[PDB]
DNA sequence: AAAACTATGCATGCTCTACTGCTTCTGATCTAGTCGACC
DNA sequence: GACTAGATCAGAAGCAGTAGAGCATGCATAGTTTT
């Protein structure tokens, strides 16, 4: 999977796409919109160097390429921005929708053959390497070609080419007085019919509730941060990848803007000697460290030079039980090691049959890991990991080995003295029934960081113009009153069993 | 391919945070 | 218990 | 935390000849007192030595009177070490043919203990004596001694050249003995150390040592049950407490240079703006919207700082080592001198570990410390019990990459005989030993107790500098490798399966 | 002689700036084929 | 003959991650001054 995701939002301009069936509802062009700009604001936060495009069929006015008639492109493949957000703005409400007529126009006939031609022409235009090609037809005209069959046969023909060339088609059907039914042309077209798919439908398509639902989250694609040699002997080398399956999310860097007219600034710092004031260059300076009243002087070249143990990758020592293995000896974020085959020929037969030795001897492998040049080496632990699959089968755990730094002396620290006093049944027993009340299931993907969310809120906020920015409710915060009803009267049992009448917990 | 994310092709639609949840 | 010379 | 170390020695010519095959019992002291002084050097503890011998020509002590206190020199006072010391030690301390009795040495060390120790808090005191007992023992004031060491509260440590000697120096040594259970009793017994011994265990560098920060706060179940604590930082990654200073290399000093930064445009004519006119921002996709510093204080997510609160309960299953996260590890105890909090705690722990259950809880350091996700689990062990906290990972940190089954691989699937290789391979390498007698693992290669090998390194280098300030660095020292290995057994034991292992296994470069 | 105020060193967290490795875009070269017109 | 198209390799730029340096905040303790 290498290159950028291109998507085009084909939006109906009918008449039937303008009317409401209820006065307390939204228009199917309201809610195209509105997806638009969700899925806009998604690919702006997750993925920045995506290509999205906009383009209307069934418009007064023509704007493409080809120069078909009816086909207005009124955002071409680019990456997105918050002016194509602002834009899209002005046909958000009535007002809007009386612009937008104003604008381009509406009610005109068209032909959904040229349509595919403009998108297909559109995705040629780019020059980079897409990996994927999308195109998503908000439309709620079940039938738009009754009256002609030239036509319906014209459309499913480049529908077909267009598949061949390998641009997948989606149909996100919106509400219809009369209900829509994908059985009467849509079936050809649509790349996947689904066999649940096949029904009338009396409401809008359940993909426009995934499409606005908002992701505020930074996606990677797969990448290894290194491939280094595991070193059985020094004649047994395999190569392996390692990865990261956990990263910290940090805010995006800031950067630097003039105050006067809004354009980057660029930095740059200079060394000058006080005296003579002019530039110092790096080969005319040393270093210097005080011990021992004394003044050690070394030079760059030496003191990089003073990290070199050995050369990178891993280096095999042992084997060591599991049990050995200690929760609480925690240093460092864990790594991922996988095989690779591209630079060693064979190294996932002999890392498949270690993995599986070692799952059956629950053993762990006992490594010195240096992973760039002139870094001190450390001390891993390779413990098998074997690959679980959840009920639909979608891997959860993937198969390989994790990597578990090991503390050395200087990184453990000497707690205080402490007396140790025991705890009665009793007490044991009520704050069991304590622990009980409040048991909940736990997982990896249950909480947000308050902190991130709210910075991409308020830039969104920024950016676009928002009257207030969106407030993000905090998971982490404790639901007190929650905890309160469902604990009772046990709290006030155990303070009575553990405390003294005159004890005073907060002062 | 099932479960897969309508924005982002090659990434599972990761469910939204429920946060704690008693039972 | 190492003092002395060895703490 | 202070420490006045008074080193006696002596240079009586009975040390200057001895057995030629190994080496004399003069260097060993001087490489052991080098080591020491190396270490006290390069580990700022403020420890102060003195140094004194006993057996030269001069005479020079506090006390002469008549002949006793003779043939004496109180060498180096009572302050810090310095390379200085070693330069002393290196050239200063040279042999002699006058004999002394070490009674006499003890009695002055004691002497200049007393003098100089006035002033200052020195909490410990301790004499090193090396010496070879060849000299008669002048046994006449033992009570006194005794009685004045135990006043003063003064160790006594005693180093020989052996764990086939003459009768003399068993008499010493018995004599040795004598004081040492008179001054401790039994325990006295395991202070007489061997040059050899003491060279062994001083051949490396003092580990980086730093204090935790007791950091005092509440644990929260709801709103109406609060339980003090106290944590400290457990695990983390130790650095240097020094770093490395920019110097002049013709002047050698840090006064005559300076950084200076440079803002610019973008544009030929490179117009120069001030710090005043710079504005921070981000950017939005294509563009970069404007976000100053103080619309995003104003606008930054405010939280109570130092807060430490239980957000649920869930089974230790459910939370895996591999979503650890973090730089750190804390250890929670209850707070100091107060029995309720540790009855509180003590319950909570024992209930979690009975109920095989864990906290996962919300921590803050303080205001200003973005608010984290952890989980918390019962540490008890036979003599202290008390919590253990370890960061959790957040939604935007986790990462979704698919790979590849191995085990339904047709390619790769391993056969009979290389999995037969592979167990050798394991068997042979374990480096655990299971005794059966007390059906107990004991590790032959603890990992956790290796010294740094980046300090040591950083140390030696920072000597070898010192005392030789033109001179390559050397290389790695042997003893630093031998501890970064495995035992010789593991690699002897090992030979056959990695061979039978490369036999079995293709493998080619590409 | 005891209590209150202030100084200084160290721990902790956060943010900002070099340096190495992986991925993708652009340019330069070669090799193979196509088109024009004549005989 | 002239010209273009597609495959191939290397160089360079962008981005990710780590290490090293610097700057706020607290407080722990001791020292000094006042009553």
């Amino acid at each position: 999977y290498s290159g950028r995701d291109s998507l085009i939002f084909l939006v109906d301009a009918s008449k039937a796409m303008f009317e409401s069936q209820s006065e307390d509802e939204l228009t199917p062009f309201d809610m195209s919109i509105q997806c638009i700009q969700s899925v806009y604001i998604s690919k702006i936060i997750s993925s920045d160097r995506d290509l999205l495009a906009v383009v209307f069929y069934g418009t007064e006015k023509d704007k493409n390429s080809v120069n078909f008639k009816n086909i207005y492109v009124l955002q071409e493949l680019d990456n997105p921005g918050a002016k194509r957000i602002l834009e899209l703005d002005q046909f958000k409400g009535q007002q809007g929708q009386k612009r937008f007529q104003d604008m381009m126009g509406h009610g005109s006939d068209y032909s959904l053959s040229e349509v595919l031609w403009v998108c297909a022409n559109l995705f040629s235009d780019v020059q980079f390497k897409m990996s994927h090609k999308r195109i998503m037809l908000f439309t709620n005209e079940d039938n738009p070609h009754g009256n002609d069959s030239a036509k319906a046969s014209r459309a499913r023909t480049k529908a077909g080419d267009l598949r061949d060339t390998g641009i997948f088609l989606d149909l996100m059907h919106l509400k219809k007085p009369g209900g829509f039914d994908i059985s009467l042309f849509y079936r050809d077209i649509i790349s996947i019919a689904e066999d649940e798919d096949l029904r009338v439908h009396f409401e809008e398509s359940s993909k426009l509730e995934d499409l606005l639902r908002k992701v505020r989250a930074k996606e990677t694609r797969k990448r290894a941060l290194s491939r280094l040699k595991l070193k059985l002997n020094k004649d047994i080398v395999i190569s392996v990848g390692i990865y990261n399956l956990v990263q910290k999310a940090l805010k995006p860097p800031p950067i630097k803007l003039y105050r006067e007219t809004n354009e980057p600034v660029k930095t740059k710092t200079r060394t000058f000697n006080t005296s003579t004031g002019g530039l110092l260059l790096p080969s005319d300076t040393k270093r210097s460290q005080i011990y021992g009243s004394r003044q050690i002087i070394l030079e760059k070249e030496e003191t990089e030079e003073l990290k070199r143990f050995d050369d990178p990758g891993l280096m095999l020592m042992g084997f060591k039980p599991l049990v050995l293995l200690k929760k609480h000896h925690y240093l460092r974020p864990s790594l991922f090691v996988y095989p690779e085959e591209s630079l060693v020929i064979g190294s996932s037969t002999l890392f498949s049959a270690l993995l599986i030795k070692c799952l059956e001897k629950e053993v762990a492998a006992l490594c010195r890991y240096t992973p760039r040049r002139n870094i001190p080496p450390y001390f891993v632990a390779l413990v098998p990991q074997e690959e679980e699959l959840d009920d639909q089968k979608i891997q959860v755990t993937p198969p390989g080995f994790q990597l578990v730094f090991l503390p050395f002396a200087d990184d453990k620290r000497k707690m205080p003295f402490t007396e140790k006093i025991m705890a009665t049944p009793e007490q044991v027993g009520k704050m069991k029934a304590i622990v009980e009340k409040l048991r909940f299931t736990y997982r990896s993907d249950s909480f947000e960081n308050p902190v991130l969310q709210q910075h991409f809120r308020n830039l969104e906020a920024l950016a676009l113009d928002l009257m207030e920015p969106e407030q993000a409710v905090d998971l982490t915060l404790p639901k007190v009153e929650a905890m309160n009803k469902r604990l009772g009267s046990l709290v006030d049992e155990f303070k009575e069993l553990v405390y003294p009448p005159d004890y005073n917990p907060e002062g | 391919c099932p479960g897969e994310s309508l924005i982002n092709p090659g990434f599972k639609s990761k469910k939204p945070a429920g946060g704690v949840d008693f039972d | 218990k190492p003092r002395g010379l060895f703490s | 935390n202070k420490a006045a170390v008074v080193l006696c020695m002596d240079v009586g010519f009975t040390m200057s000849n001895s057995i030629p095959g190994i080496e004399s019992p003069f260097e060993q002291a001087k490489k052991v007192i080098t080591m020491f002084v190396q270490r006290q050097v390069f580990a700022e503890n403020k420890d102060e030595i003195a140094l004194v011998l006993f057996g030269t020509d001069g005479t020079d002590n506090p006390l002469s009177g008549g002949d006793q206190y003779q043939n004496i020199t109180v060498h180096r006072h009572l302050m810090l070490p310095d390379f200085d010391l070693l330069e002393d030690i290196e050239s200063k301390i040279q042999p002699g043919s006058q004999q002394a009795d070490f009674l006499d040495a003890l009695i002055v060390s004691m002497d200049v203990i007393q003098h100089e120790t006035i002033g200052k808090k020195f909490e410990k005191r301790h004499i090193e004596i090396f010496t070879d007992l060849s000299s008669r023992f002048s046994k006449s004031q033992l009570d006194i001694i005794i009685h004045s060491l135990k006043k003063c509260d003064i160790s006594l440590q005693f180093f020989l050249p052996f764990s086939g000697i003459t009768e003399q120096q068993k008499e010493g040594l018995e004599i040795v003995k004598m004081v040492m259970i008179s001054l401790e009793g039994e325990d006295g017994l395991d202070e007489i150390y061997s040059f050899s011994e003491s060279l062994r265990k001083l051949c490396v560098f003092k580990k980086i040592e730093r204090h935790s920060i007791h950091w005092p706060c509440r644990l929260t179940i709801g709103s109406n049950l609060s339980i003090r604590i106290a944590a400290y930082k457990s695990i983390l990654q130790e650095r240097v407490k020094k770093t490395w200073t920019v110097v002049d290399a013709k002047t050698l000093k840090k006064e005559d240079i300076q950084k200076e930064t440079v803002y610019c445009l973008n544009d030929d004519d490179e117009t120069e703006v001030l710090k005043e006119d710079i504005i921070q921002g981000f950017r939005y996709g294509s563009d970069i919207v404007p976000f100053s510093k103080v619309d995003e204080e104003q606008m930054k997510y405010k939280s109570e700082g130092k807060c430490f609160s239980v957000l649920g309960f869930c089974k230790s299953s459910q939370v895996q080592r591999r979503f650890f996260m973090g730089n750190q590890v804390l250890k929670v105890f209850a707070a100091r001198d107060d029995e309720a909090a540790a009855v509180a705690l003590s319950s909570l722990i024992h209930a979690l570990d009975d109920l095989d259950m864990v906290a996962i809880v919300r921590y803050a350091y303080d205001k200003r410390a973005n608010p984290q996700v952890g989980v918390a689990f019962p540490h008890i062990k036979h003599n202290y019990e008390c919590l253990v906290y370890v960061q959790l990972p957040f939604m935007e940190d986790l990462r979704q990459y698919m790979f590849s089954s191995l085990k339904n691989s047709k390619k790769y699937a391993p056969t009979e005989a290389q999995l037969n290789a592979v167990d050798a391979l394991i068997d042979s390498m374990s480096l655990a030993k299971k005794d059966e007698k007390t059906d107990t693992l004991e590790d032959l290669f603890p990992t956790t107790k290796i010294p740094n090998p980046r300090f040591q390194r950083l140390f030696q280098c920072l000597l070898h500098r010192a005392l030789h300030p033109r001179e390559p660095l050397p290389p790695i020292q042997q003893h630093i490798w031998n501890m970064l290995n495995p035992p010789a057994e593991v690699t002897t034991k090992s030979q056959i399966p990695l061979s039978k292992i490369k036999t079995l296994f293709p493998l080619i470069e590409a």
